[PDB]
């Protein structure tokens, strides 16, 4: 379960709506806002 | 992203391919239509 | 909805749209808040001629 959502978007940089559907360990979250994207986004994991 | 109706199709396949695309045919069922209004002209996946 | 949306001084909380650079598509929202350009130069900041 290494790919987990997308982002979509013309400009993802709070410049224009976005939207966000991220599948995360809990609830999948969709979600259309005027997003500040980081560069490299990414979710992370604790192993063992 | 159709009228802002962006539109999901799926499915899910269990395979056992080690390094490619599998070769084959299915077809995937809509399963739900956001009703976002927005431009989408780029996008970028998440990945953990 | 002049009995709601009508004030004595003018009800300016209703924007519209009066610039942008070409038509939209059926049912989609434009809110974009950035300086439009009536002239061939480039504007930028807040303001210009
Ligand atoms: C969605 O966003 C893209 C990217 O910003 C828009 O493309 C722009 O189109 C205008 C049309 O006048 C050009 O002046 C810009 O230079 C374009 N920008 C880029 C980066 O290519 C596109 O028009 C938008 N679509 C809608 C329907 O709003
Ligand atoms: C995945 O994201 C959702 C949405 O942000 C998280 O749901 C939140 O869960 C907390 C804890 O139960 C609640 O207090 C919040 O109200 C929830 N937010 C919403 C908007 O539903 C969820 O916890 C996240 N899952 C993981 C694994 O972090």
């Amino acid at each position: 379960n290494i790919i987990r959502g997308w982002i979509f978007g013309t400009t993802l940089d709070s410049k224009t709506q976005s939207l966000l559907i991220v599948n995360n360990a809990t609830n999948v979250v969709i979600k259309v806002c005027e997003f500040q994207f980081c560069n490299d986004p990414f979710l992370g994991v604790y192993y063992h | 992203n159709i009228d802002g109706y962006f539109k999901i199709y799926s499915k899910h396949t269990p395979i056992n391919l080690v390094r490619d695309l599998p070769q084959g045919f299915s077809a995937l069922e809509p399963l739900v239509d956001l009703p976002i209004g927005i431009n989408i002209t780029r996008f970028q996946t998440l990945l953990a | 909805s002049n009995n709601l949306d009508s004030k004595v001084g003018g009800n300016y909380n209703y924007l519209y749209r009066l610039f942008r650079k070409s038509n939209l598509k059926p049912f989609e929202r434009d809110i974009s808040t950035e300086i439009y350009q009536a002239g061939s130069t480039p504007c930028n900041g807040v303001e210009g001629f």
